[PDB]
């Protein structure tokens, strides 16, 4: 095998915000939450389009567990179990291949981190709307 | 669809279709591969599939099809061979031998179908296990003659004999009865002279690299069991250590053979075998230095480059050198002619200890531990190894790994962060490194001090500065505490600490400051002898920890609190006295400033800080002074408590106030922390809050009950209710920790226990299952353990309130409520040990549920439950035995003796509880003994069930013959009767009795087991 | 790009299927559902040598569900033997898995993993675990639950199979993602508690 340089496709983005998080997806066929990944959740703004996406990668394997535009339409809601998590509906996530809809929950270290996430997620929704 | 055709055994088997099913499984994918898998599993499992094997072996063009045919035959041979008419048995042997010959003859098949030939060879060995030598006496003389017929057949014969040795000697225990295993071992022993002659001839004369390699592999297995004269009295050691080390194809297997020899304990008075053990080691090291790499080579680089088999070879070499030297290095230490060989072999070990590979480093470190411990204790040895020891000091110092108290680590993007997980592997490796380094430092304290101080200089002046380098040096410096004289240590520690302090002056930025602070804290916590003799230093160190508690890095703040604890555990005397030139004991100054010192800490670290103050205070032994100190420490939490009690007493709906619940939980956790270090001395603070605390427990309980009723069982997963339940849990933990440590058991009984029982028990019993805290049972178990002997009626209340309703939560399945299940059996255990009379008061229906609950425990796979289950059953039997020839005991046996015997046989014999085998056996032996020792007074059978006055002995044996006959219908009545005859004679002798149960467990997996196998023990009683 | 067959073996209940699923989807399966025979799952990693692919044959550890047993190992190019450090009998069985495995696959890289090191009451301690040494196996303490060392068995295998010790896991490319009916699933996802709220 030869060394392959081929890259992250994040080189034309600015990191608006980064936070440690645990991502879950709702499985409707079971009545349950399944973990999808733990790692850094980043809001990445395309330097050409000014569009903002969430891109989250798992620790160690660096595999992608969330890759979707922060759509203005989306709404962050509390989960009844937690003071440090948001749930929201995603209509087009490509972490695992072709675009699919999910209900995600994202949980943070503290209520303070969950609070900053919301403020940044809504800031990003504004960026995305007005461009 | 069509693939299912092979499952029709009314029709001929279609070989071409089977071949396509097998290629679909191995080479296809997704759903097709999945369906082929399930079909092949059904085909292989059909009771008749073995009848197709010959046909498949003859006509298949797919070697996987043939391999699976051989698995089919293997299962027949292992399980049903005796049931088989001698007709089928001879034809099978003939066609398996015939197949192997075919394959050996076809040069290209022999080269390309290794998998199938090795599996065919294994299948032949299974038949040897059933028929040889009693029904195949010619096997070995024939295999030896046939070896000259063909170089492929000779090579393959070595395979067969290797697998035969494995199956008879390395893997027979537990898969064959004791008698059968002995038969096979005896038979191989009797024919081994012919096999060794063949094996030796091939080694002196053989040719084919692959034949030589197969021969050496079989030699490796024989070396596990064969008589020592074959190893030392033939010329074989000279061959292995010369010719076969030279050629790379034989080198790895040769080293493994020599490693087996090297672990042998040799007869000490035999000077010629000694010389032989020196000589093979001499030859082997000469060959390495000539054919592989000289002593100077950089094995760290070689290993990282990983070319060809280099890593395996370096692992085998470390195993060979550490095995031989741990056994025989004395043979080399006194003759001056062997000194160079001793030191060269140790030098290769030094080069191997530089390799970056943790498992290999642990293998070499385990040897260095063995060596340096011997140098520390044995007269006249350390001087030989002075230069090896020097190099080793450097290797360990430079490869120190992170102690457990060091809470800061570099993440993958170069940031210094708090560690998320404890690493047990690394903490163990740090402890073994420290033990070696300590011995090394005792061996030359001057050389150790000089290496560390000189490394430290290169950190200060920047020349060698890095996080890695300052870390490994600091950890090494901390690890040798205790090895230097008090004088030398004082000079050394002053220098080290002043130098680390000046480093935290250069080296700015969050990352650098966390690294250096971790290293200063680690070093300072490791040297309490120094601190205790130097009050000004101790005082300065604590003040620096209090500084570190304001740092914004949470790892640093965490480490500061743990180091504070670690220092005060050793140094607390110096905090309680008034030192010269101070106006008060330092503990007074600490307590006074606690709000300021702790303002930047998270609640958990604050509780740690209070726990450290509690360690200090408990050093003060006059009661009045200690009590005042405790009062002064508890001032903040007690003021918060008083107001929280007034307030939430006047407004129960506060308990729903997130904030209020967090304040309450923190006050109680603070009390748990101080109680954990103060123990019995905490009493006056517990007394201060106790009444209002248990009233709070009751108010919180009614909130939880209410919320669950108003919002559903899901409320137990909400932040509100979890905050409430945290309050109850911490209250129970506080009481438990205090009772756990109390010295005045009279005040526990007369003051604590009765209000505790009344607050906790009815509340537990009357909540729905999802709202009951398992911690209630945990607290009760402490209560019963400490004070149960004094509160027999309280024990009865406990049982009434938790027993039936807990049993009901955990007796539907093995999974639900895992904590309650664990605490339940802990509590039943302690009650059965300490207050057995509580079980005598149970109404009979509940006593029946108790026996039911013990048997249920023992069907668990959860280890903690099963073990408690078997132990309770044992202790219960003992408790019953202890009572008289009395109605309760006699009724117990009439009602439950057979329940226990059959339940224990059940878990012993099914294939799902193998981990409890020893205790199942112990239980069974004690149950048998009650009958055979005439401990049960009363007939265990009903009136007219059996003749006039039959003994319990003969009745037990009839009950068991019947039980086993129905449970294992494929066994003969004879095998069952011989089995039971053995058991009932062996019930005093655990080792023999367990060999008998294991034999039974072998025989139940097959048909036609030999009933004489159970007389195995009657012949070592004979011999 | 290259595909390597990996066979995963070890006693029932040691966490084989949990560990594979954790790598496949990120989930942590709490329930024990014993595997029957084998299940085969493709698993890929991105490396600085390109993508490498494993077909993971996750085999059954309970004897009644053994299926084809050693028939699964044919053509394997690497293996993981798993045991559970909370259950001594699973480590006692490791020589039995290894024996059966290397009879079919005489020369492949094999990693021994002691799983469930996250559990407080560890029963198989470090000093007992020495089987790998004479057998040239690579050994890791791991936990599928806490993710401790969970990537190391595949990284080590990848380095052996690629014959390159500088192989590393790298970030996969993150393609630009694209530009009423889902309101019920939100109602009920928000009403179901996230697991391990007090672990976390
Ligand atoms: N505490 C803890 N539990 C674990 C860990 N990994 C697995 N488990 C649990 O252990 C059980 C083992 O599950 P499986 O992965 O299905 O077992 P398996 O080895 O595939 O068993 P077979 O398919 O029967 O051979 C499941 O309940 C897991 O939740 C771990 O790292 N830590
Ligand atoms: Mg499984």
């Amino acid at each position: 095998l030869e060394k392959v340089d081929v890259k992250t496709m994040e080189e034309d983005e600015e990191v608006l915000y980064k936070v440690r998080a645990k991502l879950f997806r709702f499985d409707a066929d079971a009545k349950e939450w399944k973990e999808r990944g733990t790692g850094d959740c980043k809001f990445l703004k395309n330097k050409k389009t000014n569009k903002v996406r969430i891109l989250m990668r798992r620790d160690k394997t660096l595999k992608i567990c969330a890759n979707h535009i922060i759509a203005p339409e989306y709404t962050l809601k509390p989960n009844v179990g937690s003071d440090r998590s948001w749930v929201y509906a995603c209509t087009a996530d490509i972490a695992e291949g072709e675009a699919e809809a999910f209900t995600f929950a994202i949980r943070f270290g503290s209520k303070e981190n969950a609070d900053k996430f919301k403020e940044e997620f809504e800031k990003a929704q504004e960026i995305n709307k007005k461009a | 669809g069509a693939m299912e055709g092979i499952l029709d055994f009314s029709n001929d088997l279609d070989i071409a279709l089977l071949d396509q099913v097998v290629s679909t499984f191995y080479q296809g994918s997704g759903v097709q591969q999945k369906q082929a898998q399930e079909i092949l599993t059904k085909f292989q499992d059909n009771p008749d599939a073995w009848q197709k094997a010959d046909q498949i072996l003859q006509f298949s063009t797919n070697p996987q099809s043939k391999f699976i045919a051989l698995s089919i035959l293997d299962k027949l041979i292992t399980r049903k061979w005796k049931l088989l008419p001698n007709d089928h048995r001879i034809g099978i042997r003939n066609f398996v031998v015939g197949m192997i010959i075919s394959m050996c003859q076809d040069d290209e098949v022999f080269k390309t179908q290794k998998n199938l030939i090795n599996k065919s060879d294994l299948t032949l060995v299974q038949i040897l296990k059933q028929e040889w030598p009693q029904n195949w006496p010619e096997f070995i003389p024939e295999l030896i003659g046939s070896s000259s017929s063909s170089v492929n057949v000779c090579e393959n014969n070595m395979i067969v004999l290797k697998l035969l040795s494995e199956e008879v000697f390395d893997f027979s225990a537990e898969q064959m009865t004791q008698a059968k295993a002995l038969h096979l071992k005896n038979s191989m022993s009797k024919e081994f002279e012919q096999i060794f002659k063949l094996c030796f001839q091939v080694l002196e004369q053989g040719s084919s690299s692959s034949l030589i390699v197969a021969t050496l592999e079989s030699l490796l297995r024989y070396l596990h069991w064969i008589p020592y004269r074959y190893i030392y009295e033939t010329n074989i050691l000279e061959l292995l250590s010369t010719k076969f080390m030279t050629s790379p194809d034989t080198r790895a297997i040769t080293l493994k053979c020599l490693t087996e020899v090297s672990n042998l304990k040799i007869p000490q008075d035999n000077d010629l075998i000694k010389r032989q053990t020196v000589l093979f080691f001499q030859n082997t090291l000469q060959q390495i230095a000539t054919s592989v790499m000289p002593v100077t080579a950089d094995l760290k680089a070689t290993y990282a480059n990983a070319n060809g088999n280099d890593q395996s070879f370096l692992q085998d070499l470390a195993m060979f050198l550490t095995t031989y030297l741990a056994r025989n290095r004395a043979l080399l230490e006194s003759d001056e002619s062997l000194r160079e060989l001793l030191l060269n072999a140790h030098q290769y070990l030094i080069q191997l200890s530089k390799i970056e590979e943790r498992e290999l480093f642990k293998t070499t470190l385990d040897y260095w531990h063995n060596l340096v411990a011997d140098l520390f204790y044995e007269p006249l040895k350390k001087h030989i190894y002075e230069e090896i020891c020097s190099q080793l000091r450097l290797v360990i110092i430079e490869n120190m790994v992170r102690p457990e108290e060091v809470l800061v680590v570099e993440n993958d993007e170069g940031e210094i962060v708090r560690e998320f997980v404890k690493e047990s592997d690394t903490i163990q490796l740090y402890k073994s490194e420290r033990e070696v380094l300590v011995y090394l430092t005792h061996l030359n304290v001057i050389d150790t001090e000089e290496i560390m101080i000189s490394k430290l200089a290169r950190q200060i002046d920047g020349s060698e500065w890095s996080w890695h380098n300052i870390n490994t040096l600091s950890w090494a410096i901390g690890s040798i505490s205790g090895t230097m004289s008090e004088d030398t240590e004082k000079r050394f520690v002053v220098t080290v600490i002043k130098d680390l302090l000046d480093l935290t002056v250069k080296k700015r930025g969050k990352d650098n400051k966390a690294v250096v602070a971790s290293d200063i804290m680690y070093v300072v916590g490791q040297y309490p002898r120094f601190l205790k003799a130097h009050w000004n230093f101790l005082r300065t160190v604590i003040l620096k920890l209090f500084e570190f508690m304001h740092e914004t890095h949470e790892g640093v703040q965490d480490m500061a609190c743990d180091t504070f604890i670690k220092i005060v555990q050793k140094c607390k005397y110096h905090f309680v006295i008034q030192q010269p030139r101070e106006s008060e004991p330092f503990i007074q100054t600490i307590i006074r400033d606690i709000q300021k010192t702790t303002a930047d800490l998270q609640p958990q670290q604050v509780h740690t800080f209070y726990k450290a103050c509690g360690i200090i205070i408990s050093e003060e032994r006059s009661v009045a002074e200690r009590n005042r100190l405790l009062s002064d420490l508890m001032q903040l939490p007690n003021m918060a408590w008083d107001t929280i009690v007034e307030q939430s007493t006047a407004n129960p709906t506060l308990l729903l106030d997130s904030e209020t619940v967090k304040i309450i939980a923190n006050i109680i956790k603070t009390n748990v922390a101080v109680c954990t270090s103060m123990g019995a001395d905490f009493y006056p603070q517990l007394g201060h809050i106790y009444y209002n605390m248990l009233q709070l427990y009751r108010a919180v309980s009614s909130m939880i009950s209410a919320q669950v009723a108003a919002e559903g069982l899901i409320a137990t997963k909400t932040p509100k209710v979890r905050g409430l339940r945290t309050i109850k849990k911490e209250i129970l933990k506080l009481v438990e920790t205090y009772i756990s440590k109390a010295r005045n058991l009279d005040d526990v009984v007369k003051v604590l226990v009765e209000p505790l029982l009344n607050a906790v028990l009815e509340d537990y019993m009357n909540n729905v299952p999802d709202a009951r805290d398992a911690e209630v049972l945990n607290c009760m178990t402490t209560v019963v353990e400490k004070v149960g002997h004094m509160i027999p009626q309280g024990v009865i209340l406990i049982l009434q309130s938790v027993f039936e309703c807990t049993l009901d939560m955990i007796n539907k399945d093995f999974t639900e409520y895992p904590e309650h299940r664990v605490e339940f059996y802990k509590l039943l255990k302690v009650i059965n040990e300490k207050s057995f009379a509580a079980f005598l008061e149970l109404p009979p229906a509940a006593f029946k549920l108790f026996v039911d609950a013990i048997c249920w425990a023992f069907k668990h796979n959860n280890r903690d439950v099963e073990v408690n289950g078997l132990q309770i059953a044992l202790d219960l039997v003992k408790n019953i035995e202890r009572m008289g020839n009395v109605p309760f005991a006699n009724e117990f046996h009439k009602n439950y003796f057979f329940i226990f015997v059959s339940e224990t046989f059940f878990v012993l014999t099914d294939s799902d509880h193998k981990s409890g085998f020893s205790k199942q056996a112990l239980l069974l032996m004690k149950l048998i003994s009650l009958v055979y020792d005439n401990k049960i007074s009363v007939p265990l059978y009903q009136e007219a069930e059996v003749p006039q006055g039959t003994s319990n002995q003969v009745y037990l044996s009839q009950y068991l013959a019947n039980m086993l006959s129905n449970a294992f219908p494929h066994l003969t009545s004879e095998q069952i009767a011989s089995f039971l005859s053995a058991l009932t004679k062996q019930y005093k002798d655990l080792v023999v009795f367990k060999g008998t149960l294991r034999d039974f467990l072998v025989q139940i997996k097959e048909v036609g087991g030999d009933p004489t196998d159970y007389l195995f023990a009657e012949d070592k009683e004979n011999a | 790009v290259p595909t390597f067959k990996l066979v995963l073996v070890g006693d029932g209940g040691t966490g084989k299927t949990t560990f594979v699923k954790r790598h496949l989807t990120g989930e942590f399966e709490k329930k024990y559902i014993a595997t029957i025979g084998v299940e085969v799952h493709p698993l890929s990693f991105y490396t600085n040598f390109g993508e490498i692919k494993f077909d993971v044959w996750d085999t059954a550890g309970l004897e009644k569900f053994g299926g084809l047993r050693d028939g699964y190992y044919i053509n394997a190019q690497c293996a993981i033997i798993m045991f559970d450090v909370t259950s001594r009998i699973t480590y006692k069985n490791v020589p039995n898995w290894h024996r059966d495995l290397v009879r079919v696959c005489e020369n492949i890289p094999i990693v021994l993993c002691g799983n469930k090191v996250d559990v407080k009451e560890r029963k198989v301690k470090a000093k007992t675990i020495t089987f790998h040494r004479k057998k040239n196996l690579q050994y890791y303490d791991i936990s599928a639950k806490s993710n401790y060392n969970f990537e190391k068995p595949f990284l080590w295998l990848a380095r052996k199979l690629a014959g390159n010790p500088q192989l590393e896991f790298v970030a996969s490319p993150a393609l630009a993602p694209p530009e009423q009916q889902y309101q019920q699933e939100m109602e009920q996802a928000t009403a179901l508690p996230l697991p391990d709220e007090d672990d976390a």
